[PDB]
């Protein structure tokens, strides 16, 4: 038959790499962890080594926290029974402030204080992650692209538990850490505002999010269509056009009209994928604030 | 017009069916016979779209829909304006899109490089008919499938959603959205590391893919690699829209219940986990 | 009404960006040329972007895109038709001359380099400490062509090193010579290695290096543009699917 490049035949091995070196302070870096056999089948076999500085330390701990704060308010819920924990993993709830507390920081333990617990735990192991996106980066001379990216998740995040609840008044409107329940969450919000169908915000988030479907398909089948010619060497297809990178553009130019380049699809792709969560983001910040039915504020407008 | 370096490409051969008799270009486009396919079916299926939009009073493109006909009608035809447009549409729509997914297998051809792309097509094409001819063929009814308007499609979800509760537990439908998920995720990281090494602090040099691997072992201990990650987008992309198809093809034919009570399995499996204390018992 | 703004103002936003965008991607290739290499007339929508420069490590240059292009090596092609539109047909052996599928581009003839300055592919031989970890060891292996005959053994296996993959297999062939072959251009099998773009017969005519223990950028090209039109070029001589479906047994 034909190699798809889907899988490696022929797997090699050398001396473990222990990195680029630059302006990474590498008295932080583990040492070179174990090869995968079964994770070099897809992609590299190698393990770390990895970064921990103080910033992903801090960020591991808060994490923890955040983590252990739902841990032990679902131990308590299910009545400190190790079997009954295990059936009802998935119908726990830790549950913010009831409407009443406003913004109020006096939420007993047991009726959203530990939710609001929780939420300072996450809320610091996320910002001192995004930092620790940057600083990884800026150590190696590399741009800011991912940090920059990571920003647009952290934007909706910051909005369905930050940014919104306080404009409207309770930490009630937040999410709660439920497996189950968070789902519940989604179905009600949408009910209560009248159709979020109609919110051409969440029309434009789900179109970017069938969009980076649609566009990783086609890159990520793209670029092994010519992995023929080493195309998957983008960096130096970009220094030096190859016919690689000729024949992808001319695949599409063919196919649809116009076609990218090997730099410029990964503006394409950054930009599909960020805008699904900047989109989204200001639909949901919309929602209860400025507008409360978007199917009746639909009809009126447009 | 051509791209500086096309014209070497632009050579005879790689067709499927008529020799040379479709072997050229109009600008840009590759025409072939499957180019010529492609014209007269969504030509035609514009044309009865069109037809279809003068039965119903209205040339506003948001309020267009070809609905398909009634449940009653069962798996039969239906008159053209009770239904029957929307099948001869139907059937349009898929000649012009598997007319589209052989026209690239020419223009692979043509270039020499791997079928990959057409292949990813074909699971959205597969997609498609999981809603218009898989599902609604095994429920007994063209009338389960969609109608083709842009809100009236979106009132069809609603509606569908709802009638099995919320869809959200329907356990296929919860990986369908981890894919979508995890692909926008992964997109956005991929096209960030490449254009974070293409363009590093003003004033240095370009860098290689030895940094790329070096800032994602420094940042969660393993890089997937440069080749991986091409691989990874793929099959996230293919996987969401397969676990889709499949979250329908599941829902009305092997169960039609609250999608809610799917969970209640493990709880009230036949073990009778009385376990008592919590909320489940 | 606010949401009315917003939404109106991302409308704005959003085509900005794709005019942004659409630019972005004219950094190569353009501007649009006729069949015959002077520039064409009708350009598009889109006006070129403000050039970029990059700056190669290692010493190696700089670059500026969009700059000045051409294809710089022979196009051995002739224009069929009248108007525009129609193929150009090869004038000789379009595997031999590199055109079409077998296309190849003009790239710089020095060796892609690692993060170190070193040569980024090398044999394993001469790559210190590079062994087989999984997978079946093709060292040995008769190396099979789509007309069914061996066309040599493969000798060694050519590496990326910094990213510990393999690129190309080193077949030596009936002359004693040796070609690389690209690695996603084969089939590794249990007794043989199986390469469906090439017949026994065209192995000796793929593109050789100057250099046993390196591969420059354009003789990567010239091996890779080769292979990959046999394809279309060797259909000729490629036998059967079930042709080799029997081969097997035999
Ligand atoms: C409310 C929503 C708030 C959302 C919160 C957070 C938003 C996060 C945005 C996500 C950005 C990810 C994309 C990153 C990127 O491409 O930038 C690379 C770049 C990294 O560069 P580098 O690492 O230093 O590398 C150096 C290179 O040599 C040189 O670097 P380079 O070449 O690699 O990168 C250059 C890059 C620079 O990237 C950016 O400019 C990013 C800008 C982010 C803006 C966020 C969107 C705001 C939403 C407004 C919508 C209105 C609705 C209300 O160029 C662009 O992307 C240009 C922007 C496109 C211009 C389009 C103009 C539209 C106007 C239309 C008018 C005409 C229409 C007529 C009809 O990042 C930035 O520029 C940082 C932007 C930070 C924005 C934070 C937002 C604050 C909150
Ligand atoms: C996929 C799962 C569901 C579904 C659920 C939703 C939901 C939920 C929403 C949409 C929305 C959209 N859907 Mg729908 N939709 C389905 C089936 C389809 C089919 C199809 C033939 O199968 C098509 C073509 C569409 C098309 C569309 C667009 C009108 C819109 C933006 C999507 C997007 O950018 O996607 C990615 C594709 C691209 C980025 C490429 C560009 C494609 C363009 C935009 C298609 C235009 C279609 C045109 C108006 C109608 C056919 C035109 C012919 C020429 C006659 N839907 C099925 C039933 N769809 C969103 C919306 O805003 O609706 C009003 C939205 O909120
Ligand atoms: C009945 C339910 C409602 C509905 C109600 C909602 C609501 C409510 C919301 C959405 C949202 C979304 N909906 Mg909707 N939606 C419905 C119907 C649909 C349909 C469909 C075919 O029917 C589709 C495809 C969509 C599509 C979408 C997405 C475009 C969008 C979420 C983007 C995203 O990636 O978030 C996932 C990404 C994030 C949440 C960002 C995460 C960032 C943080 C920092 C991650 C931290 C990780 C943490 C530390 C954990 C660490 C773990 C360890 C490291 C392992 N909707 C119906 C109408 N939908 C959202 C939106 O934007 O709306 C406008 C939203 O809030
Ligand atoms: C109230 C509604 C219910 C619900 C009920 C449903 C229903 C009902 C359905 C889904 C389905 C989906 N839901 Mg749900 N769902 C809800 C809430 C959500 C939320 C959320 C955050 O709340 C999310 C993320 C999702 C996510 C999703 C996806 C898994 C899936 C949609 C994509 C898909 O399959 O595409 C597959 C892609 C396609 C079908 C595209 C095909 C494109 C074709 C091949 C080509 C078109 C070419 C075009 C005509 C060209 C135009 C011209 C050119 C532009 C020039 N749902 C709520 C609770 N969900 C759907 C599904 O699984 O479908 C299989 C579905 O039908
Ligand atoms: C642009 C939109 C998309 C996006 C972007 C995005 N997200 C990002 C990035 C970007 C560009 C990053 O830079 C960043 C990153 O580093 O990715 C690798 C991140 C990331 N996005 C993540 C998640 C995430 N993103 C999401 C969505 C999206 N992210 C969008 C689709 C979602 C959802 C809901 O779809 C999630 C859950 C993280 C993996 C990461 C941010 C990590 C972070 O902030 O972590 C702090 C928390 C900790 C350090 C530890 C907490 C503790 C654990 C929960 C413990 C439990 C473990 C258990 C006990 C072990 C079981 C083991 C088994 C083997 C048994
Ligand atoms: C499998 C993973 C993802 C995927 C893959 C994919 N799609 C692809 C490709 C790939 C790899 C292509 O090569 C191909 C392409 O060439 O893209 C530029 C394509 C493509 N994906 C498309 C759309 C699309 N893909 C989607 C999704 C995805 N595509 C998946 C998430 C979606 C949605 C809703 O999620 C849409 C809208 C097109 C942009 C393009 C194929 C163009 C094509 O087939 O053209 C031929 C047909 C016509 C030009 C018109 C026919 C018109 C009909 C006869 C009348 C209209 C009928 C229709 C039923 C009406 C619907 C009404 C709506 C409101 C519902
Ligand atoms: C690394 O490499 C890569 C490139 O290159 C270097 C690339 O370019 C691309 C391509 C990617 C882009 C250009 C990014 C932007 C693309 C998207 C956002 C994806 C969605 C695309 C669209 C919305 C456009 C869809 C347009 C279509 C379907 C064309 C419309 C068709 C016509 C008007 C005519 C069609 C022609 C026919 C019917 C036959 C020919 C004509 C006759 C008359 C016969 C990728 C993936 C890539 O990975
Ligand atoms: C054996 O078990 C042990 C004890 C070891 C465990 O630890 C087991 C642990 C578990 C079973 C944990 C299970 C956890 C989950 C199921 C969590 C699942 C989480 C979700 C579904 C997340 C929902 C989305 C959350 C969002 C959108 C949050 C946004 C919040 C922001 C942080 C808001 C900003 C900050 C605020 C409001 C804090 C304010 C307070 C200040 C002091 C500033
Ligand atoms: C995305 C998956 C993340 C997996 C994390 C892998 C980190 C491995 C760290 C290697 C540690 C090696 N050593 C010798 C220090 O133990
Ligand atoms: C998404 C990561 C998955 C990694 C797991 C890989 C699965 C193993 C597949 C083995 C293929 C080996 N073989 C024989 C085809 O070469
Ligand atoms: C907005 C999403 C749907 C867009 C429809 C397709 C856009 C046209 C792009 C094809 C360009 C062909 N052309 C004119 C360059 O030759
Ligand atoms: C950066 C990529 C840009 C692609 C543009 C996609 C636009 C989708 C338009 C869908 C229309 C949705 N809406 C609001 C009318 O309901
Ligand atoms: C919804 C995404 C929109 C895709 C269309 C973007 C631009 C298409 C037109 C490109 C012009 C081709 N041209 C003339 C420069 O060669
Ligand atoms: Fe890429």
């Amino acid at each position: 038959a034909e190699y798809q490049n889907i899988f490696t035949q022929v797997q090699v091995r050398g001396p473990a790499d222990l990195g680029m070196t630059e302006d990474v302070n590498l008295a932080n870096r583990s040492g070179v962890g174990p090869f995968s056999t079964l994770l070099g089948w897809f992609g590299n076999a190698q393990l770390g080594p990895i970064y921990l500085g103080s910033l992903g330390v801090l960020s591991l701990f808060s994490g923890l926290m955040w983590f252990f704060t739902i841990g032990i308010w679902f131990w308590y819920q299910a009545g400190w029974n190790p079997a009954c924990f295990l059936r009802d993993l998935f119908f726990f709830s830790l549950e913010p402030p009831a409407p009443e507390y406003g913004l109020s920081f006096a939420a007993p333990l047991k009726e959203g204080g530990l939710w609001l617990i929780a939420s300072f735990f996450m809320f610091v192991a996320v910002w001192s992650w995004w930092g620790r996106t940057y600083l990884r980066a800026q150590a190696l001379g590399m741009g800011k692209h991912t940090a920059w990216a990571f920003l647009s998740a952290i934007w909706l995040w910051m909005v369905l538990g930050f940014i919104r609840p306080i404009l409207m008044g309770s930490w009630s409107e937040a999410v709660p850490y439920g497996i189950f329940s968070h789902l519940d969450w989604t179905n009600n919000f949408s009910l209560v505002h009248g159709n979020l169908f109609y919110n051409p915000f969440h029309g434009l988030s789900i179109a970017f999010l069938y969009g980076s479907a649609l566009l990783f398909a086609m890159h990520g089948a793209t670029i092994l269509a010519v992995s023929r010619f080493g195309g998957e060497r983008e960096l130096e297809q970009i220094a030096d056009r190859g016919t690689a990178a000729e024949r992808a553009a001319l695949f599409w130019r063919w196919t649809m009209g116009f076609n990218a380049t090997m730099e410029g699809i990964h503006r394409w792709a950054i930009w599909m994928a960020v805008l699904v969560t900047l989109t989204g983001g200001i639909g949901i910040l919309l929602s209860g604030t400025v507008v409360d039915n978007w199917y009746v504020w639909g009809q009126n407008h447009g | 017009a051509l791209l500086s370096f096309e014209r070497k490409y632009r050579v005879p051969g790689g067709t499927l069916v008529g020799g040379n008799l479709f072997d050229f270009w109009v600008g840009p486009f590759y025409v072939g016979f499957f180019g010529v396919a492609t014209f007269f079916f969504a030509a035609l299926g514009i044309i009865l779209i069109a037809w279809s939009a003068v039965l119903q009073g209205t040339w506003n493109p948001q309020l267009i829909s070809v609905y398909p006909p009634a449940l009653e009608y069962g798996l039969g035809g239906a008159p053209l304006a009770k239904g029957g447009l929307w099948q001869i549409i139907t059937i349009c729509a898929t000649g012009a899109f598997v007319s589209w997914a052989l026209r690239e297998v020419e223009i692979c051809r043509k270039l020499g490089i791997g079928y990959h792309i057409p292949f990813a097509f074909a699971f959205a094409i597969l997609a498609y008919l999981t809603l218009v001819l898989f599902r609604p063929v095994m429920m007994g009814a063209w009338g389960y499938a969609f109608p083709y308007g842009i809100w009236t499609h979106l009132d069809w979800v609603s509606n569908t959603g709802y009638t099995y509760g919320n869809f959200h537990y329907n356990p296929a439908h919860m990986i369908a959205i981890t894919f979508f998920f995890t692909n926008a995720l992964a997109l956005a990281l991929h096209g960030a590391l490449v254009l974070s090494a293409a363009n590093p602090e003003k004033g240095k040099e370009m860098r290689t893919p030895d940094h790329e691997d070096t800032f994602f072992r420094d940042l969660v201990g393993y890089s997937i690699g440069t080749l991986g990650i091409h691989r990874l987008g793929l099959l996230l992309s293919l996987s969401a829209v397969f676990f889709s198809a499949l979250c329908m093809i599941i829902t009305g034919t092997i169960w039609f219940d609250q999608w809610v009570d799917w969970w209640q399995w493990w709880v009230k499996l036949p073990w009778w986990a009385n376990i008592p204390g919590c909320i489940n018992g | 009404d606010l949401a009315s703004l917003a939404i109106y103002s991302f409308w704005i936003f959003l085509a900005g960006l794709i005019y942004y965008l659409q630019t972005e991607n004219m950094r190569e290739g353009y501007p649009l040329e006729n069949e015959d290499g002077t520039p064409a007339a009708n350009q598009g929508p889109f006006p070129l972007p403000k050039p970029k420069t990059f700056i190669l490590p290692h010493g190696r240059g700089t670059l500026t895109v969009p700059g000045p292009e051409s294809e710089d090596r022979p196009i051995a092609l002739a224009r069929t038709a009248v108007s525009e539109g129609f193929p150009h047909a090869p004038t000789g052996d379009p595997m031999k001359d590199g055109v079409g599928p077998a296309s190849w581009v003009a790239r710089r003839d020095l060796p892609e380099l690692d993060g170190h300055g070193h040569n980024k592919i090398k044999p394993m031989k001469a790559a210190a400490g590079f062994h087989v970890s999984a997978g079946k060891n093709p060292i040995g292996l008769p190396v099979r062509g789509c007309d069914l005959e061996i066309a040599g053994k493969v000798v060694d296996i050519w590496v990326d090193i910094p990213e510990q993959m393999a690129r190309f297999l080193e077949v030596e062939l009936k002359d004693g010579s040796t070609r690389l072959l690209p690695m996603q251009m084969v089939k590794v099998q249990s007794n043989r290695v199986h390469v469906n773009a090439l017949s026994s017969d065209l192995f000796a005519g793929i593109p050789t290096i100057k250099s046993p223990t390196e591969v420059t950028l354009l003789e990567e090209d010239k091996i890779c543009g080769y292979v990959a039109g046999g394809l279309m070029y060797a259909a000729p001589k490629r036998k059967s699917v079930v042709a080799a479906m029997l081969a097997e047994y035999a």
